[PDB]
């Protein structure tokens, strides 16, 4: 079922990389697209990067356009957001979720997507 | 004769792709004793219409 | 990639409140749904209205979304302190972005 595990942040200085990992267990890991959404500490929703259940297709938000490489371990069933070039401009906290209008898709084109699961998020502070 | 049938036999396997794109659920009903009947529990997924494609 | 979310919705406790989270040809004119997200003060938001008009569990019928052409607006009745909370919409963009967001709104 839905038992997500956010982690991977870091208390670092600007100009580096970091690895994030949501873990969801006892369910199809390779059975739902998940996405990434942060929150500047006092601000709103910011989608980061999408992924396939297999990661075959991924797209990233404008804010971190092609800067954080999202992927996932498939057989071990982990997700690996290798963020790269961390900067103070992105000081925030981060959160992990996925979309689920799936039950019955009444179209050739979707109504959109959801963000159903939440968790602790992660702690990122890349600055001195 | 117009009362027979013409049996055509091709050289080239003209493909056809058929599908039923539903995730359908099997609901078991016990018509007891011991006999059980498989009904269509429900349908989930892209409710398209069952069909077949062929290269025109 | 911003939804016209009012920076503040108002209503005395019990009063009806409405929020017009509207976009463009590109997001609600695009044909998708306004997946609102209710947030509590200090807590993580959640799905309150998916399908742009549909309730999930635990959401009173006082709370209901709706999508009318290029407009998308929510309805709350009997607004109270348990209802005086944050709301953030989000949907699809046909032009450049995945997830358009409104500015957020609390009572
Ligand atoms: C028999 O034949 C019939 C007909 O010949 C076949 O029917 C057709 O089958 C296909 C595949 O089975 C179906 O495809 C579905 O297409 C819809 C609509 O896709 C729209 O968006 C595409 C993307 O556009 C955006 O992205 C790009 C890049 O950023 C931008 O440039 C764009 O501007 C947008 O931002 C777009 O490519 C599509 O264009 C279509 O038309 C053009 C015309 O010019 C063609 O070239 C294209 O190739 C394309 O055909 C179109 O505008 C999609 O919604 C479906 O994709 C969903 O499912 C995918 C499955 O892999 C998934 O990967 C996608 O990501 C997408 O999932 C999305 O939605 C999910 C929620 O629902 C999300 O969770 C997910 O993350 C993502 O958000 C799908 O690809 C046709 O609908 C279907 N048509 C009909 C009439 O039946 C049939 O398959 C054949 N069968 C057999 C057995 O032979
Ligand atoms: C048709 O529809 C059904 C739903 O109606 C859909 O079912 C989902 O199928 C996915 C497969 O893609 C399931 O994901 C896998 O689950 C593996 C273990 O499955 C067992 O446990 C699942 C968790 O539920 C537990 O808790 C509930 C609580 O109430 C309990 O009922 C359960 O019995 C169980 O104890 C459970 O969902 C699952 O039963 C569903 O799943 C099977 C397929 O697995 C599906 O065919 C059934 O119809 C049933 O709906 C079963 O009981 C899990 O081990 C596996 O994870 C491994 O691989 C992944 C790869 O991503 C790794 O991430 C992971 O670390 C492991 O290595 C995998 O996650 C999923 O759980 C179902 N439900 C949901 C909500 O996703 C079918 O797939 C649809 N399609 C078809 C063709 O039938
Ligand atoms: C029923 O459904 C099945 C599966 O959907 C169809 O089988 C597919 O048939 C198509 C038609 O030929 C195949 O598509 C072609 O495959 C060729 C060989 O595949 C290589 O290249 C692809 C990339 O396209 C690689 O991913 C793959 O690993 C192989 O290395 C390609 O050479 C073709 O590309 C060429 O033509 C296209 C024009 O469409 C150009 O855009 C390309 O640039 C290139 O010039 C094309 O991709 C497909 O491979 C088959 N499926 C599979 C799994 O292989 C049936 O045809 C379908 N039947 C009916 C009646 O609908
Ligand atoms: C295959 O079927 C055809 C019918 O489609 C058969 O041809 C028919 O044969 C009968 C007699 O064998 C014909 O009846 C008579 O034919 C003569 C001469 O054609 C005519 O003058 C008479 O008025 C009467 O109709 C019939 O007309 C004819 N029909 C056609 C359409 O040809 C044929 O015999 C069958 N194959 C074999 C091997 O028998
Ligand atoms: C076929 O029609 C029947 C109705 O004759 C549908 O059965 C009923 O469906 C509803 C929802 O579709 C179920 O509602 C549930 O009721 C319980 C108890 O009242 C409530 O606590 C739940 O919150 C929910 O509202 C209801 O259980 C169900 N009844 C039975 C006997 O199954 C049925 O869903 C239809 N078939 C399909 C495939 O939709
Ligand atoms: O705009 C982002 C959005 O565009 C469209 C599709 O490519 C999706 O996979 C993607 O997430």
């Amino acid at each position: 079922d839905i038992r997500i595990a956010e982690s991977g942040g870091g208390l670092v200085q600007p100009g580096e990389s970091l690895r994030l990992a949501c873990e969801i267990i006892e369910l199809g890991f390779r059975r739902a697209w998940t996405t990434w959404v942060r929150q500047a500490p006092g601000k709103g929703l910011e989608w980061v990067a999408d992924i396939n259940e297999d990661g075959s297709e991924k797209k990233y938000g404008p804010s971190v356009t092609g800067r954080f490489t999202i992927s996932r371990d498939n057989g071990k069933n982990l997700v690996f957001l290798q963020m790269n070039s961390l900067r103070v401009e992105d000081t925030a906290t981060y959160y992990c979720a996925r979309e689920a209008y799936h039950l019955v898709y009444d179209d050739r084109i979707p109504r959109g997507n959801w963000f159903d699961p939440w968790g602790p998020g992660t702690l990122v502070t890349v600055s001195s | 004769n117009n009362a027979k049938n013409i049996l055509v036999q091709f050289n080239t396997p003209v493909q056809i792709n058929c599908t039923r794109p539903n995730n359908n659920t099997r609901k078991s009903i016990r018509i007891g004793p011991g006999q059980a009947f498989y009904a269509t529990g429900d349908i989930i997924g892209d409710i398209r219409q069952a069909h077949c494609n062929v290269s025109k | 990639s911003v939804l016209t979310q009012p920076p503040s919705v108002s209503g005395a406790p019990g009063q009806r409140v409405v929020i017009s989270c509207t976009g463009s040809r590109s997001n609600i004119g695009a044909g998708y749904d306004v997946h609102w997200y209710q947030q509590s003060p200090g807590k993580v938001p959640r799905i309150i209205i998916y399908g742009s008009n549909s309730r999930s569990s635990g959401v009173p019928a006082r709370f209901s979304g709706s999508k009318s052409g290029t407009s998308a607006s929510l309805a709350i009745t009997g607004l109270q302190a348990e209802d005086e909370a944050d709301y953030y919409c989000q949907s699809y963009d046909t032009t450049l972005t995945a997830s358009v967001f409104g500015g957020g709104t609390k009572v």
